[PDB]
C-alpha cells in the first residue's frame, strides 16, 4: 500500500518444520483496503512486519 | 548465561543467551525515585520471575540465596540437552526392543 | 435505497438522557479544538 | 485428501455461508493478530474470501 | 490507572500474612529469606509512612499512591484518559451517543444531533456503534 511497486526478493526463505501459512495477494488486499479506507489507516498504522 | 550451539557438520552456527532478574536480592540501587521504599517495592515486584515457582518456598526459609542461585542455574544447565540436534532437521527416534512393523 | 440511511432515537435512551439531565470546561481546550475542527469540517 | 473436493464444497456453498466458512477457517489469524482486532464485519468477510 | 491491575499478583505475594494487609512478621520472614537486615525502626516507620491508615495494616491504596507518584505519566496520554473518563458518564470504558450529547451540553460545546451522530460514526470504524480508546486517540490526532 505504500510502495505500490513490485520488487524482487533479496533473500530465500525455507521451511524447517511442518508449517501452516496464510497468504494474501497484493492486488486484492489493496482493493479491499481502498474500499475500506477507514480501516485502511488503522491497519497501516498498527501493522508491523517481521521482515 | 551463554551457550553456543554446534552443527551436525561439526560446525558452530548459533549463540544462545539466557537472562534473569536478581534485583530483589542484590544491593538496592536507584538513580531517581519517588521514595526509597517505593523503589524497593517496585524492584521486588519486578523480580516476580525469580519470586515465582523457582523460589516460592523462600519465605518459609532464611538465607535462601545459598540455594536460590543453584535452583535458577539448573534450569539453564538443562539446555545442554536442547543443544543436542545441532541445527539438524531429522526424523524423531523410537525406542529399542520395539521393532518397526514395516 | 441502500445508500441512504435514517436517524432515530430510542424511547429508553431518551428517558435515560432526561433522567440524567435531572440528576445533573476551561481545561477542555484540546477537546474544544477538536469540536472546532469538527464544526469546520461540517461547514 | 482422497474424496474431499474442497473447492467443489465451496462453490456448492452459497455466498453468505461461504463467508462464514472462510471466517471460521481464518479465525486463528483474525483473533490472534492485533491488526484485525479493529476490523468491521464486511471487511473481515472480504478478507476471509481473499485468504 | 487501570494498567495497575497486574499488580494484584504482587500484592497477594507480598501479603504473606493473608489478612488483606501487610504484617511485620511476614515482612521479617521475607527479609530473612532474602538475607538483608534493615532496622526494625526503619521497617516500622516505612510502614507508617506508606500505609494511609498507619496502624500496621498496609492497604492497597498506599502502594497504589506510591506507583502513581513514581509513574509521572505523559501529560498528553493523561489528558486523553481523563477526557475519556469524563465523557464516559459511567466510567466503564464505553462511549455512547447519549453520553457524548450529555457531555457536550454540559461543557457548552453543543452540536446538532445530526452532527453528534456524524461524530459518532467518524470514530466508529468497526461499525458496531462503540467508541473506544484508540478510536478516541485517532480522533485526537487532528
Amino acid at each position: 500500500w505504500k510502495e505500490a511497486t513490485l520488487a524482487q526478493s533479496c533473500a530465500n526463505v525455507r521451511a524447517l518444520t511442518y508449517c501452516d501459512l496464510h497468504v494474501i495477494k497484493r492486488d486484492a488486499l489493496q482493493k479491499v483496503l481502498e474500499f475500506y479506507t477507514a480501516f485502511s489507516h488503522s491497519f497501516s498504522r498498527n501493522l508491523i512486519l517481521t521482515y | 548465561k551463554i551457550a553456543p550451539i554446534r552443527n551436525e557438520q561439526d560446525k558452530v552456527v548459533l549463540f544462545l543467551c539466557t537472562f534473569s532478574d536478581i534485583t530483589a536480592f542484590k544491593q538496592p540501587i536507584e538513580d531517581d525515585s519517588c521514595k526509597g521504599w517505593g523503589k524497593f517495592a517496585r524492584l521486588t515486584r519486578a523480580l516476580t520471575s525469580s519470586r515465582g515457582v523457582l523460589q516460592q518456598l523462600a519465605p518459609s526459609v532464611q538465607k535462601g540465596e545459598n540455594v536460590h542461585k543453584h535452583s535458577r542455574l539448573a534450569e539453564v544447565l538443562q539446555l545442554g540437552s536442547d543443544i543436542l540436534p545441532q541445527y539438524k532437521q531429522e526424523a524423531p527416534k523410537t525406542p529399542p526392543h520395539i521393532i518397526l512393523h514395516y | 435505497n441502500l445508500r441512504k440511511r435514517i436517524v432515530f432515537r430510542k424511547i429508553s435512551d431518551v428517558k435515560r438522557e432526561e433522567e440524567e439531565r435531572m440528576k445533573r470546561l476551561p481545561p477542555d481546550h484540546p477537546v474544544r479544538r477538536l469540536f472546532q475542527r469538527f464544526r469546520q469540517q461540517k461547514e | 485428501s482422497r474424496g474431499i473436493d474442497t473447492e467443489k464444497v465451496l462453490q456448492i456453498c452459497p455466498k453468505d455461508m461461504r463467508a462464514d466458512i472462510c471466517v471460521h477457517l481464518n479465525r486463528k489469524v483474525f483473533k490472534e493478530h492485533p491488526a484485525f482486532r479493529l476490523a468491521s464485519d464486511g471487511c473481515l468477510r472480504a478478507l476471509a474470501m481473499e485468504f | 490507572e487501570e494498567q495497575i491491575a497486574e499488580f494484584k499478583e504482587a500484592f497477594s505475594l507480598f501479603d504473606k500474612d493473608g489478612d488483606g494487609t501487610i504484617t511485620t512478621k511476614e515482612l521479617g520472614t521475607v527479609m530473612r529469606s532474602l538475607g538483608q537486615n534493615p532496622t526494625e525502626a526503619e521497617l516500622q516507620d516505612m510502614i507508617n509512612e506508606v500505609d494511609a491508615d498507619g496502624n500496621g495494616t498496609i492497604d492497597f491504596p498506599e502502594f497504589l499512591t506510591m506507583m502513581a507518584r513514581k509513574m509521572k505519566d505523559t501529560d498528553s496520554e493523561e489528558e486523553i484518559r481523563e477526557a475519556f473518563r469524563v465523557f464516559d458518564k459511567d466510567g466503564n470504558g464505553y462511549i455512547s451517543a447519549a453520553e457524548l450529547r450529555h457531555v457536550m451540553t454540559n461543557l457548552g460545546e453543543k452540536l446538532t444531533d445530526e452532527e453528534v451522530d456524524e461524530m459518532i460514526r467518524e470514530a466508529d470504524i468497526d461499525g458496531d456503534g462503540q467508541v473506544n480508546y484508540e478510536e478516541f486517540v485517532q480522533m485526537m490526532t487532528a
